[PDB]
């Protein structure tokens, strides 16, 4: 920190140029300087003035402080998925609150999006989607069937836990009931809406309507696995016991406790092992659910002003033609296209709740940049590291169009 | 004759085999078009994980049978 400039001194720039503030503390970046005032934003959200509140209570605590060092991870991105479990299971969850030093073996943030998509494939019969055209998670419970997964589980709440401790956001839509179970809150039946809603429709339906001569229901409950029901108890002898109007409303109590937390309590117990060991269950209940959910996921609306306001250029002016380009092709795009544009440059889909101003880099706040570099012929590479895209200076818009899409579409 | 075999995803696979053919010939045919190593590959039969030495003709599997794929972990 150099002190102040002697007295009748004054900086300038060579080339035109803004000037902006990056907070290396609160890992943010303003146009507004420290030393002079500033006044409040107006107009501004009650529920993130809050979550803003409690945030800043949240991270600067004991427990959320790195320790000074760098925990070293080596994986080879064609199988992240083995690699990350043994390179964390490995380590304890000291080293690992210690700053993150992640590389990808082979060719030597983008790392936790990888890792989500692998941790939450149906395929390994860890979680599974709620139905089938919304694919929101929840644990699957046959997943018994690797006698591993207890550990994979710790290891899930591990990587969930590790990426709200290091400002990194995870792709992954969990349901609403697993937010509260992560505070430890109560479930009812209004969360089963999320988690199943055939089962919803069914039990919220028994409440209102009487059931003695329409149904003939026991105490118990069947779910299929391997196309193979297996029947269990939601009360001793329950499978024995039929329901009629009497007991109607303690059939659903118990049911939807079974469909949500009793039927998965030994995985969840193992997940929520893993994420406590970095993000302490005393401090995690600051936040409700949707703060949390937040806190985690982060917000994958992206905003083309925010996106636009707040982009470096590296050999470039705003007003250039590739420039002016190169907004008016993004802006053109939908929600998925400009997405798939910030996986190709950042490593990730997710975006701070702030905005793009809070940008983060693999060494802290990087703001989203435009380079000037690469011939007309080439494909535009990026700096994920940096938040960079090297833009070829196009002469005409249809081909930036083309060799834009196409390079977003090498990199999947 | 011809099999399915669904995945966690709720999608399902047409594979075409005799009732003699092998499980691991079962599963080369999954990742000849789902690239997923026959050693990852957990098939289930009517909640019975089956073995690669044996063929169809052990499990009684006739046609237009759904059989579950898993994957394994470490």
């Amino acid at each position: 920190q150099l002190g102040p400039l002697p007295s009748g001194w004054e900086m300038r720039l060579t080339n035109t140029a803004r000037v902006y503030f990056v907070d290396h503390n609160t890992k943010t970046t303003t146009w507004d300087d420290p030393r002079l005032p500033s006044s409040l934003d107006q107009n501004v959200p009650q529920y993130k003035r809050d979550f803003r509140r409690k945030v800043i209570y949240f991270r600067s605590q004991p427990a959320l402080r790195i320790l000074p060092g760098q925990c070293h991870i080596k994986v080879r991105r064609k199988n992240i998925f083995e690699d990350a479990y043994q390179e964390i299971m490995r380590q304890t969850p000291e080293d690992l609150k210690k700053r993150l030093m992640i590389k990808f073996d082979g060719e030597e943030r983008e790392f936790f999006f990888l890792l989500s998509h692998e941790m939450f494939n149906p395929f390994y019969c860890l979680f599974e989607y709620s139905a089938y055209d919304n694919y929101t998670i929840q644990i699957n419970p046959n997943s018994g069937i690797n006698p591993e997964h207890l550990n994979y589980f710790k290891f899930i709440g591990r990587v969930v836990g590790l990426g709200v401790f290091h400002r990194r956001f995870l792709d992954a839509f969990f349901v609403g009931a697993l937010y509260k179970m992560m505070l430890r809150k109560k479930v009812v039946l209004q969360d089963m809406e999320g988690v199943d809603a055939e089962v919803y429709n069914s039990l919220n339906w028994m409440l209102e309507n009487s059931i003695d001569g329409v149904l003939d229901l026991t105490f118990s409950a069947d779910d299929e696995r391997f196309g193979e029901v297996v029947t269990v108890d939601l009360k001793p002898d329950g499978r024995n016991i039929e329901v009629t109007d009497g007991n109607k409303k303690e059939y659903v109590e118990l049911y939807t406790q079974w469909r949500i937390v009793d039927r998965v309590q030994e995985q969840f117990k193992a997940f929520m092992d893993g994420f406590n060991e970095l993000i302490p269950e005393d401090l995690v209940t600051v936040f409700d659910e949707r703060e949390l959910e937040l806190l985690i996921g982060g917000i994958a609306e992206i905003d083309i002003e925010d996106w636009k306001k707040h982009t470096d250029y590296r050999g470039y002016q705003e007003s250039d033609e590739v420039i002016q380009w190169f907004w008016k092709c993004v802006s053109e795009w939908d929600n998925e296209q400009r997405a798939r544009l910030l996986q190709f440059t950042t490593g990730t889909s997710r975006i701070p709740v702030n905005g793009f101003k809070d940008l983060q880099g693999s060494d802290g706040p990087r703001r989203f940049t435009i380079e000037k570099a690469g011939e007309v012929q080439q494909l535009p590479k990026s700096h994920t590291c940096f938040n960079r895209v090297d833009l070829p200076q196009y002469v005409d818009y249809d081909s930036m169009k083309q060799k834009l899409t196409l390079a977003v579409e090498e990199t999947i | 004759m011809q099999i399915f075999v669904k995945t966690l995803t709720g999608k399902t696979i047409t594979l075409e085999v005799e009732s003699s053919d092998t499980i691991d010939n079962v599963k080369s045919k999954i990742q000849d078009k789902e690239g997923i190593p026959p050693d990852q590959q957990r098939l289930i039969f009517a909640g019975k994980q089956l073995e690669d030495g044996r063929t169809l003709s052990d499990y009684n599997i006739q046609k237009e049978s759904t059989l579950h794929l898993v994957l394994r972990l470490r």
